[PDB]
């Protein structure tokens, strides 16, 4: 019975493909990727400068 | 009768009014409240419940009142000035 | 999704020449503060670290990492000692702000001396110098879905009965009522995650020092600061509020909190008083939609966050969360594969119907969420909550029990 | 109406395999919140019922049904005991929402696994998976017309 | 249950009871305090019938 | 020195001490007093330079969040959601414009 | 009978018993406990009178 299963919730197993069933997949897709924000800097109208 | 045991430091502030023998501190209307709850079941203000939540603004008044024969205490609720012997017997303007 | 397991991406920066390393500090950081000599003198000398009991000289200088607020050095003012009865790291941060507060220890930042920094790696012969590299990581989380199924089991003789005498068509209702109810079960999981995941409001930085560390009360005079009869002690919870989503700001590196779940009692509090700033107010509710029954969306409040009502509440709380433009900046994923996939059918030993609907739907979490991590482990992670990365410790939300209203 | 003695009928949408039966709950019920793993993780484990003088554990997940708000099911992610000394349902009730704002017990709903519900009720030669199931009732209530009357 | 602020007389508004009327002072912010009261008692109404 | 008030607490202004919230009721009001703890001491500030009084504040989260949710001008008492300012460090550091000054 | 708060004084209202004037502040608030006891007044003549 092609039940073709499913992962094993295991990180590594949802991103190889393997799957408990008879079909294993391509691959875990992609959602995008989520970068670290940048800080925003206070400047300097705040002290002299002077170069 | 007793003394009221000493509940560390960091009194609040009374301010000394030789002016007139008075003295001002703002309570709040917490205290003028929980005071108006502790002279209902023939309790006590003065010196009662060493281990209150609001404690400390009772030991100072106490005091503050052996200062002071006059202390002008101020409320919250309506801001009034209730005096030494206004303050008293512990009920302040109405309600059980 | 499209098909089942999505993953996700994430890019950390992290200094040292090491991206991949034990204890590496993340370099851009919603919480930590930059390593402000680590590209200037702390790449000509290393600093002591802050220890308990750590006698002080005085001029000195002494790196520390609060576990909040990041890497700090500190400069003595004047010699003391760190009284190692806060042995817990806790309790070594808070004597740590007590002698910060006192002038005893002030951070300081500085940059290297050009005689040192001519010669980095060697030139002119010198050795044991090297720049002060940085690098990133790249790592990813993965999210698997999962599945909700349910059976109606009916009879024909009910179908005939109920055709004839109510003109219920007994089997549409009955998948009516079967997907209406996965549905209904779905939705409540999300709600549950979301109050699930919550960061303990009220409590760290958001915290009134005298205070219940969790719970905003409505008579304690602290929390409503003073405030006499209801048109001055709603704005108050107003207050709150702001603390709660500021500090999600503050944690997310993302966004101020820019949606709120509370209950019937919350909200209607909110719909009762002059949200914006006014004097004092109080009267009946307008602003927003305090019946469970019209919608659950109850208005936006103050133009800044959307406000629902979780009609199901156990106690009584609100939680402000933050939700970004991007459907990527979330906090939690709610990626649905197959809606309400439909089946019947029928027992071959007695004709009677069956009728059943199974969903595939998943659900993740969002990368960054502890945000007190500066690198994760193992670089494929799991995205879908568990009580290892999600049970308070998602800084996207934060919950607080409002009592005596 | 246009004949004396009227009857309404009430539709009810209970779960649990037999729409009349002692101790069914009612699904849309607005007092009581939905039961959030019935047809999620409920279908393929049943969570202990969270009693008097049970020992809690870290991870596990138990049901209740309060008195209000209906059904919950807590994960408990602190060892406690839950003062076997509640007796009646509010009590219980009470104790059990103390814990629950403690922290110490919160509430969740998780969905199934694929490789589970695939073989849901004896798929694949499995065994000893029913679904979960919902229904309707439908009782009676009926009233009669009282009279009214005077003369000049 | 619900509409009971902890410390009232559960089933009766007491004009004279602080908990009742939230603390509130004179009669333009009692009255107030009833119209809150109801409030309340409506939004317990949605949620008892659905 | 001439910034404090004699009751005070010396280099920290709290919100609890009736002696530095000149004895404000609830809330819309002990923020005001921060207002005029502000403007003391920009005005010692001018004292001491000798070139004004300061204009800028570097304020952390919790400041700017109060300074936001009350009525800045010479207007009694008011208070709300925080609107005036921008409190994300996500947007800008820059908080804003205090009372125009 | 309907008109009376029950601790007023019975057939005279008066600016010193804190039950009439409903707890008010200075003669701003204080007055308009009057205007209320006027409203209940006329509200008794029309249940009495029809």
């Amino acid at each position: 019975a092609e039940i073709g299963g499913d992962h094993g919730y295991n990180a590594t197993n949802i991103a190889a493909g393997q799957t408990s069933g008879a079909v294993t997949q391509i691959g875990p897709a992609v959602m995008g990727m989520v970068r670290r924000a940048i800080p925003n800097l206070i400047a300097f109208d705040i002290c002299g400068v002077q170069p | 009768a007793k003394v009221a045991p000493e509940p560390e430091g960091e009194l609040p502030y009374v301010h000394p009014l030789p002016h007139r023998s008075s003295a001002y501190i703002w309570c709040g209307w917490w205290v003028m409240d929980e005071i108006q709850k502790m002279t209902e079941e023939g309790k006590d203000w003065k010196t009662d419940d060493p281990d209150s939540k609001y404690y400390l603004h009772r030991y100072t008044l106490q005091k503050m009142m052996k200062d002071y024969p006059e202390v002008d205490v101020q409320e919250s609720r309506n801001g009034y000035i209730i005096h030494k012997t206004a303050l008293e017997t512990g009920i302040i303007y109405t309600y059980p | 999704m499209n098909s089942p397991t999505g993953q996700v991406f994430a890019l950390r920066a992290v200094y040292g020449k090491d991206p991949v390393a034990a204890g590496a500090k993340e370099a851009f950081h919603p919480m930590y503060g930059p390593d402000a000599m680590f590209s200037g003198q702390g790449a000509a000398k290393k600093f002591p670290a802050l220890a308990a009991s750590t006698q002080t000289t005085v001029g000195d200088i002494y790196t520390h990492f609060f576990q909040e607020t990041g890497t700090v050095y500190l400069q003595a003012s004047v010699q003391v000692t760190i009284d190692a009865g806060a042995t817990d790291a806790a309790k070594l941060d808070a004597e740590i702000k007590k002698q910060m507060e006192a002038g005893a220890l002030v951070e300081i930042a500085e940059g290297m001396a050009t005689s040192i920094a001519e010669l980095q790696e060697g030139f002119n012969g010198s050795t044991d110098n090297p720049w002060n590299e940085m690098g990133f990581r790249i790592d990813k989380q993965v999210i698997e879905a999962k599945s909700r199924q349910l059976k109606a089991a009916y009879s024909i003789e009910l179908a005939q009965d109920l055709r004839a005498v109510h003109g219920m068509d007994a089997d549409a209702e009955l998948s009516g009522i079967l997907a209406t109810e996965i549905m209904l079960e779905i939705n409540r999981e999300v709600v549950d995650w979301i109050n699930y995941s919550a960061q303990v409001g009220k409590s760290g930085m958001t915290l009134t020092p005298g205070s219940k560390a969790g719970v905003f009360d409505f008579q304690d005079p602290i929390d409503i600061r003073g405030a006499r009869w209801a048109g001055e002690s709603f704005k108050a919870l107003l207050f709150q509020i702001d603390k709660e989503a500021v500090e999600i700001a503050r944690q997310t590196g993302r966004g101020e909190g820019n949606f709120i779940i509370a209950s019937r009692n919350v909200v209607n509090v909110l719909a009762s008083v002059d949200t914006g700033i006014s004097y004092a107010a109080q009267g009946l509710a307008t602003g927003f939609s305090t019946d469970t029954t019209k919608s659950v969306f109850a208005g936006v409040l103050g133009g800044k966050y959307r406000v629902y009502i979780d009609q199901y509440a156990k106690q009584d709380y609100f939680t402000v969360g933050y939700k970004g433009p991007n459907e990527m900046d979330a906090g939690i994923y709610y990626a649905p594969y197959v809606a309400l996939t439909p089946l019947r059918g029928s027992d071959p030993k007695n004709f009677q119907p069956v009728m059943g609907f199974k969903t595939r739907y998943g659900i993740g979490i969002n990368p960054f969420a502890e945000s007190a991590a500066q690198a994760p482990a193992s670089r494929i992670q799991s995205g879908m909550p568990s009580i290892l990365n999600s049970l308070g410790k998602n800084a996207y939300f934060r919950r607080v029990y409002v009592k005596g209203i």
